């Protein structure tokens, strides 16, 4: 297997044919008569709350989107070539995360804005109007 | 290699002004891998801005940069005395990192006519076997000025050299030295030596001269 | 032509900070001892330390930037506080004392003061004169026969440990909250800084003991092929030097005095287990290290010195210069008693170009206010019997003195007192990351209508 | 704090080699900082020579194989140091050479882009002069006034740089313009230093310039009497 | 923009062309060495638990339905004209929440019952039988 | 959500057209003062008359200030800080 993060030193083609094993990792963790004054489980269950709330902000994204699961999803959102100018060989053959992550931070801003705009505009509205027959 | 073409080469401004220096690349730099540097004469450059909009820790807020496609612009609002100097844009998107030609930022001043002086060669210099003629231009603005040497009323070129001070902090004027050098035997043969100066501050070309002997 | 596509679960990670959690073995809870010292409400250890080696990962590291050295430091001393709260307090004990020098043997001749004193008892209306035998380190005199109270009786309150808990450092795996990960530098030689190709990810750590020792390492992890030279700034002289052992060093720290305990009633519900009779003779605590293994240790260490600091110089050893008793001694528990060993003979050597155990005197002290959190001193109730604890030495904590010459000689001296070098020395090569699963790739694929 | 101190100025003849040192004080290690060597030709733009990052030496194609850039980590005796060695000097190599330190611990810094980076720390500078000429004291000649007027000194045929010029042992500082050096066809340096003073004070006060050249250890005092 | 609840004084047409900005509001909120006895975060994190559990009862609805997101969704559930008798002009031009909310409380009861019945009957069963081929 | 009545004159009761929503409030001080207000919010153009039941006499009257009022409350006595030992760990800083 690849196990956990086994697609690390790879390219997003060979990584993209994987990573549901990596995706199924939010919870893997899961004596009350001695003196009953504990401190550990407060912060431990607190961390369980923080991890679940993190995953539900993630499901807030994976909910309100055009990408309700859809473990990976294609779009109808276009691409300006002024944004990047590489080839599918140049990325899918060898370019995987780093400055790719910096660019998709720029279009985390811009393109997540385009997820909101593409979602609002006519992914639902024209769906209603064509649905209303 | 990336070719960084900086613009303008020289600009004049005053304190409190807002000034903009542009820098174009041969290719388009998407990642915004461009830095800006300030270098006052003699001392080492300072890193002011990296990656376009990022200010380095300690650089004033009035420095801000903008990056779109191939063009890049460094903007200095509320120009301060400490900000005057030379500025360089540097790309680091492709190996190797390349800098621009640079942009000089001079002080504004009212245009100033140059004080012209001519100096014949020292008699002691003649006993060494060489003769040097100097024409002095002092306290003038702006820095664009041309000197030609006229010997026996004939043009002379290829043997004159020039040296220029940096702008005076107090008056915002410049000063220039034109040194004309030639052999000892030729000097005695030439009849007369003249310096004609063409500058904006003078209504017509001012010529100051001397004949051998005084 | 082009559109975009959205991907989930991509290998994108940055660093972050959080609170980890423990993983104790369930075998130690069979010896629960009414909260066996560290483990009270811990997580059972996962028996599968899932370690996945990660190819093509070269991350710059530092063991001097980000850890729960401070956080788990405060967690361990907070456990110290939570132990000190419900157990026996010693508040009416600041009573003047009538003490005499002991007379059994000469190995302590002194230091054992037969201290009689007035006290009350259960019946608030009642009194109780008593005598007990105390080591010189738990008391101090005050200025007929000399009187002696207690050094905390003008500074801080005193509690003794409730005798049900243990004092054992427990092998506890430290696991990460999910959505995060722990990384590992699996190389042979790693001084704590720089990159690392040998990258593996583990959900947890290995089983890690809360060891309390100054100037050395006891029962810690062992180094690879060479003893390492770990520090932060060897150009600085204020930094300590961590030398993890290739080969562990045997030591036999003994309390060779069989003793007795006197439980005296200060109650109701209160009581104090004082020192009974020393059954037998009078000896001192001491430890034994074989001299030849010590010589090979000093030789291998000084070879690493001429690998790391210079190549050709003089390396001469002096002891600790002075200061606190915990600073001057390798200071550490032996089961329930805290040996403060005179480590003066172990720092007497000189190195320029090229069957016996070594016995050093050790001292025991009970009234302790460790980590200098002043306001609460801890008292150790006495233990009967000859105590023999077999520990094995697992590293070094040393100082670089001021150079002040032209590389003539180098005098290196003990140090410590922070315990954060024990934290970092037992907690380097591990790190905490946050995980980002979201990816967006533009291509020419398009959804339908 | 981190600065960076480089070796002293050196004069070298064509075809020679040279090694410039750079002590990095304040730098914790070259595992978390990268070193870039950049030269600036006289009155010119800057040019990348090479770097050393992750203990990997490298040089630009123009300087590729002609230069060797080594560095050594921190020691208890001395801070970490990098060295720039340049073989087979030419006159086109006369330039100032700079040390550069940029933190490399963080991947997202935006200071660095996969080894190609901007330059966060800089050094004083090392002047490397390459010329076939040898050291020579300056011949100083007076620039005499005649006919407010101006006078000066002519410092000629000195190598290498620099020369310092003062007037009346520092007494006269106002109106003093010491022009930068020009390099002559003879591969020698020469400049002039002039003063503007009221002509009315030409006969009253005496004017002397003080030239000192430490390379030749030469110091001349020339009287500028008017003609 | 409209911001938060900017479609308040509107009609459900102009409101219905909005409100994903209003929909993305469940979490917007996101010092341990002084004396370490706190009371605030117990009730604060308690309120985070109550808000998340509220939103997951909402996702219990938005899950088990014929309206798995589907940010807004049309149906196959009919309408008796005995229930209401207005026009699409009378509602979509000017009638937005109030007694509309009282009527859809009556058919919160009845019509949420019809979501359960319409969901059970043949939205899945006939989907299985036509799916079984 | 938290709402806000952005009018000028508002005695605390009645409707409000000037409605804004804020996620939070402004920065609010736990002020302990009787009979007045110190460092509180300032009213609009007029000082308001805020109460619940002015027909009742048991109700108090809240008058928020258009214009704040300067006051200089001083403890003009320089004093000494003593510390006597009641401990261990206890002690009492009495008046010097
Ligand atoms: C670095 O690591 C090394 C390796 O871990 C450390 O070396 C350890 O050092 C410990 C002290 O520092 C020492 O701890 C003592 O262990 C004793 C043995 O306990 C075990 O066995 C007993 C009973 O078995 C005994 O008899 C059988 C049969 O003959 C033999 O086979 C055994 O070997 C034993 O001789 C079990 O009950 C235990 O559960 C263990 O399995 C303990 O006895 C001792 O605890 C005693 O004192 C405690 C404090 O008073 C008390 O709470 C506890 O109940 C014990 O009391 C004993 O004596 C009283 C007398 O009144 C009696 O009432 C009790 O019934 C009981 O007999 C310590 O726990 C470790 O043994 C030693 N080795 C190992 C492998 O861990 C080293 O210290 C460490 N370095 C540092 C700095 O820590
Ligand atoms: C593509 O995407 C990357 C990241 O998405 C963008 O890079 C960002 O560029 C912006 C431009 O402004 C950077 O913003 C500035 O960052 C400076 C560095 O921040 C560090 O230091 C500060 C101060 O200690 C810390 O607070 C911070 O956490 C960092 O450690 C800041 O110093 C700047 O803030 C200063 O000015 C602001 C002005 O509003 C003041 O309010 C502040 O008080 C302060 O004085 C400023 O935040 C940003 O950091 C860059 N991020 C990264 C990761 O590089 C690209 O620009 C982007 N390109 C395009 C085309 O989209
Ligand atoms: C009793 O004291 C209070 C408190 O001063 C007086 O109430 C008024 O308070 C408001 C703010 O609550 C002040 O009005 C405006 O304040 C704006 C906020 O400015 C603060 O924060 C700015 C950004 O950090 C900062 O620049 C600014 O500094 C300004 O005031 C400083 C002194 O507080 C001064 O040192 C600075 O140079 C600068 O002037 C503030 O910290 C601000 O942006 C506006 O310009 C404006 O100041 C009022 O000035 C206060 N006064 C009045 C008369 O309204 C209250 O009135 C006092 N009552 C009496 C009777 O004295
Ligand atoms: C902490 O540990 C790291 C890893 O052990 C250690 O970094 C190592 O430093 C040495 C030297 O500082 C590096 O060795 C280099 O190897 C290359 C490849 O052959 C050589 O070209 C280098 O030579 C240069 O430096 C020599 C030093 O005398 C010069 O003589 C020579 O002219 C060149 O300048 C050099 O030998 C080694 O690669 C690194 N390893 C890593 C992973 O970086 C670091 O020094 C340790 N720090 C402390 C304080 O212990
Ligand atoms: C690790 O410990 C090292 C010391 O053991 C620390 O090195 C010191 O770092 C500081 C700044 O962090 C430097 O201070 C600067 O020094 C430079 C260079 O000037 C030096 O040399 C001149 C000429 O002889 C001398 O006059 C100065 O006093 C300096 O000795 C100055 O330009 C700066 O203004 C500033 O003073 C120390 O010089 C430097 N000392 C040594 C011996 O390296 C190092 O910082 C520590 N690392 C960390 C992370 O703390
Ligand atoms: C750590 O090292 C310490 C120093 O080596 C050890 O101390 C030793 O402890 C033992 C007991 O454990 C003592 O042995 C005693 O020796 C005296 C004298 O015996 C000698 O003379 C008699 C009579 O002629 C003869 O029979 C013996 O063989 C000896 O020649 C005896 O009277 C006692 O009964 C007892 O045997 C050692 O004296 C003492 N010192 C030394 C230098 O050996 C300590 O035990 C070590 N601890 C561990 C855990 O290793
Ligand atoms: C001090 O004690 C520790 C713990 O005993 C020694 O560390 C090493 O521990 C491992 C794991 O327990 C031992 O490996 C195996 O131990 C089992 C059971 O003891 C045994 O059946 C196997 O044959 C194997 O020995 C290992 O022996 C032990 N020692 C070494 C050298 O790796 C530590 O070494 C001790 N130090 C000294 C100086 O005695
Ligand atoms: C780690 O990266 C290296 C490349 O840097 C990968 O090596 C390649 O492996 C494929 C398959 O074996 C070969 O076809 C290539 O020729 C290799 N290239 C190089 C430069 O070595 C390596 O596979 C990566 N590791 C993993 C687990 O994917
Ligand atoms: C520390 O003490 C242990 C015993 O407590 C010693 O171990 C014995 O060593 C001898 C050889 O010297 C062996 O024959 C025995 O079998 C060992 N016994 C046990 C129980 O381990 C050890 O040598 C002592 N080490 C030092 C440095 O004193
Ligand atoms: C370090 O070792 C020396 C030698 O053992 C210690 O004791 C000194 O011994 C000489 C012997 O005459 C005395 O004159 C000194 O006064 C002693 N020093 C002190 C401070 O008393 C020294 O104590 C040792 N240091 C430690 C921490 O043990
Ligand atoms: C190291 O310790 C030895 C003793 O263990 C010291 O050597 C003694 O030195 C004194 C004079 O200083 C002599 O009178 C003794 O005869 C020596 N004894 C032995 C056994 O050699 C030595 O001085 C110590 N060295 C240091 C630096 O402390
Ligand atoms: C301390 O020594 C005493 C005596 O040497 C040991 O206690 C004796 O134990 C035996 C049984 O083994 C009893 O029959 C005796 O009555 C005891 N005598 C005394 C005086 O107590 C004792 O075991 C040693 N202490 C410990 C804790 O082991
Ligand atoms: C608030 O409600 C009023 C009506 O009560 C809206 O005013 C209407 O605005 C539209 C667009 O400007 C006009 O065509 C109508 O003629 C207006 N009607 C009236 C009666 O004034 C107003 O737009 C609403 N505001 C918001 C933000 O919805
Ligand atoms: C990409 O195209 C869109 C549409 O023309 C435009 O608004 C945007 O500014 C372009 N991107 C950049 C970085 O200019
Ligand atoms: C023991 O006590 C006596 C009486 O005070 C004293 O004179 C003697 O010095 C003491 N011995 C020691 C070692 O303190
Ligand atoms: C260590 O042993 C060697 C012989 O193997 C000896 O030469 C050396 O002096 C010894 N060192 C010490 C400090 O005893
Ligand atoms: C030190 O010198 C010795 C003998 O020349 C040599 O074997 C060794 O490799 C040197 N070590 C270093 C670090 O230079
Ligand atoms: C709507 O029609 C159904 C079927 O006739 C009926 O059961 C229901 O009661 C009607 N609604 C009302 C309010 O009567």
């Amino acid at each position: 297997f690849l196990g956990f993060l086994g697609a690390a030193g790879s390219t997003m083609g060979a990584a993209s044919m994987t990573l549901t094993v990596q995706a199924r990792n939010l919870l893997s963790g899961i004596q009350q008569h001695l003196l009953k004054l504990t401190v550990w489980g407060i912060k431990q269950l607190q961390a369980r709350v923080l991890a679940v709330e993190r995953y539900l902000r993630d499901q807030q994204l994976l909910g309100i989107w055009g990408c309700s699961g859809k473990l990976i999803c294609c779009t109808n959102v276009p691409w300006n070539s002024s944004w990047s100018n590489r080839n599918l060989s140049e990325i899918w053959d060898n370019m995987t995360w780093l400055q790719w992550d910096k660019e998709i931070s720029n279009y985390t801003q811009i393109i997540y804005g385009l997820l909101e705009e593409s979602q609002n505009q006519q992914e639902k509205n024209e769906q209603d109007l064509l649905a209303l027959d | 290699d990336i070719q960084m073409t900086q613009s303008p080469s020289t600009l004049s401004a005053s304190t409190g002004d807002t000034v903009r220096i542009s820098c174009r690349a041969s290719q388009s730099i998407t990642g915004n891998w461009v830095a800006w540097y300030q270098q006052r004469p003699g001392k080492a450059p300072r890193l002011l801005i990296y990656r376009g909009a990022a200010l380095l820790g300690g650089v004033p807020s009035r420095f801000r940069g903008s990056a779109a496609g191939t063009d890049f612009t460094l903007t200095i609002g509320n120009l301060q005395a400490e900000d005057f100097g030379t500025f360089y844009c540097q790309q680091y998107d492709t190996y190797p990192g390349t800098f621009g030609q640079g942009t000089k930022v001079e002080v504004k001043r009212t245009v100033a006519a140059p004080s012209v002086f001519i100096f014949p060669p020292s008699d002691e210099q003649l006993k060494s076997g060489t003769a040097s003629v100097v024409c002095l231009l002092n306290n003038f603005y702006p820095r664009e000025a041309k000197v030609q040497w006229k010997v026996d009323n004939a043009l002379q070129s290829g043997n004159s050299q020039e040296s220029v001070t940096e702008q005076d902090s107090k008056d915002s004027t410049y000063s220039l030295s034109s040194t004309l050098t030639l052999s000892k035997a030729d000097y005695e043969k030439h009849k007369v030596y003249a310096c004609e100066v063409t500058h904006q501050g003078l209504s017509s070309p001012v010529t100051k001269s001397f004949n051998r002997g005084e | 032509n082009l559109w975009v596509t959205v991907y989930y679960g991509v290998p994108v990670w940055k660093d972050a900070e959080t609170t980890l959690f423990c993983a104790s073995d369930a075998k130690a809870y069979e010896t629960e001892k009414h909260n066996v010292w560290a483990t009270h409400a811990c997580v059972p250890t996962d028996p599968n330390p899932q370690e996945i080696h990660l190819e093509n990962v070269t991350e710059e590291f530092n063991m001097w930037k980000n850890n729960m050295v401070e956080q788990m430091h405060t967690d361990i001393i907070s456990l110290w506080d939570q132990s000190l709260k419900p157990c026996v307090k010693l508040t009416p004990l600041c009573v003047t004392l009538q003490c005499t020098n002991v007379t059994n043997n000469i190995t302590d001749d002194g230091e054992l003061k037969n201290c009689s004193f007035n006290m009350t008892t259960e019946l608030r209306d009642k009194k109780q004169k008593v005598y007990s035998l105390f080591y010189r380190l738990d008391v101090v005199q005050i200025n007929s026969n000399k009187e002696y109270r207690l050094i905390n009786c003008n500074t801080s309150a005193i509690t003794q440990a409730c005798p049900k808990v243990s004092f054992e450092p427990i092998p506890i795996h430290y696991c990460a909250p999910a959505g995060f990960a722990i990384l590992k530098c699996k190389d042979k030689k790693f001084n704590g800084t720089g990159p690392c190709p040998s990258v593996s990810t583990v959900q947890c750590t290995h089983g890690i003991k809360p060891v309390v020792s100054t100037q050395l390492l006891l029962n810690g992890s062992l180094a690879e092929e060479e003893v390492m030279i770990r520090s932060e700034n060897i150009t600085n002289n204020a930094k300590n030097i961590l030398v993890q052992f290739n080969t562990p060093v045997q030591i036999n720290c003994t309390r060779p005095n069989n003793n007795t305990r006197k439980s005296i009633r200060i109650g109701p519900g209160q009581a104090f287990y004082a020192t009974g009779d020393i059954i037998g003779d009078i000896r001192q605590a001491h430890c034994n290290v074989s001299k030849a293994t010590w010589n090979e240790t000093l030789g291998k260490v000084v070879k690493q010195l001429r690998k790391h600091f210079g190549n050709n110089t003089i390396i001469r050893f002096a002891n600790s210069s002075g200061g606190d008793l915990e600073v001057t001694t390798h200071s550490f528990n032996c089961g329930g008693e805290f040996f403060y060993c005179n480590t003066s003979g172990l720092f007497n050597s000189t190195w320029i170009s090229n069957n016996d155990s070594i016995t050093l005197p050790c001292r025991i002290k009970q009234i302790i206010n460790m980590w200098q959190r002043i306001g609460q001193a801890m008292y150790a109730p006495p233990i009967q019997g000859v105590i023999r604890c077999v520990s094995n030495i697992t590293g070094l904590i040393l100082t670089r003195d001021g150079g002040s010459t032209n590389s003539t000689t180098e005098t290196f001296r003990p140090g410590g007192g922070d315990m954060r070098d024990n934290w970092r020395s037992e907690l380097y090569k591990y790190k905490v990351v946050k995980i980002e699963p979201l990816g967006v790739a533009p291509t020419r694929c398009k959804r339908r209508v | 704090q981190i600065h960076l101190v480089q070796s002293g100025t050196e004069v070298k003849k064509p075809g020679s080699s040279v090694t410039v040192s750079c002590k990095a004080y304040g730098v914790n290690t070259f595992g978390l900082y990268a070193v870039n060597w950049v030269r600036q030709a006289p009155g010119q733009s800057l040019e990348y020579i090479g770097q050393i990052w992750r203990w990997k030496s490298s040089a630009s194609h123009h300087f590729r194989g002609r230069v060797l850039i080594s560095a050594v980590d921190l020691t208890g005796s001395s801070p970490p140091i990098s060295s720039l060695e340049i073989k087979n000097l030419t006159s086109d190599d006369t330039a100032v050479y700079f040390c550069t330190t940029t933190s490399t611990y963080d991947r997202w810094s935006g200071l660095h882009h996969d080894g190609v980076m901007a330059f966060s720390s800089w050094g004083q500078g090392t002047l490397i002069s390459v010329s076939a000429a040898s050291t020579k004291g300056p011949s100083v000649f007076p620039l005499a006034p005649s006919s407010t007027a101006a006078l000066g000194c002519l410092v000629k045929d000195y190598f290498p740089e620099p020369v310092t010029v003062s007037w009346n042992s520092g007494a006269l500082t106002s109106g003093v313009h010491t022009f930068p050096a020009v390099l002559q066809s003879s591969g020698l340096y020469s400049l002039s230093s002039v003063v503007t003073v009221p002509s009315s004070s030409l006969g009253t006060q005496t004017y002397i310039c003080n030239v000192n050249h430490k390379p030749s250890n030469t110091k001349v005092d020339k009287r500028v009497e008017p003609k």
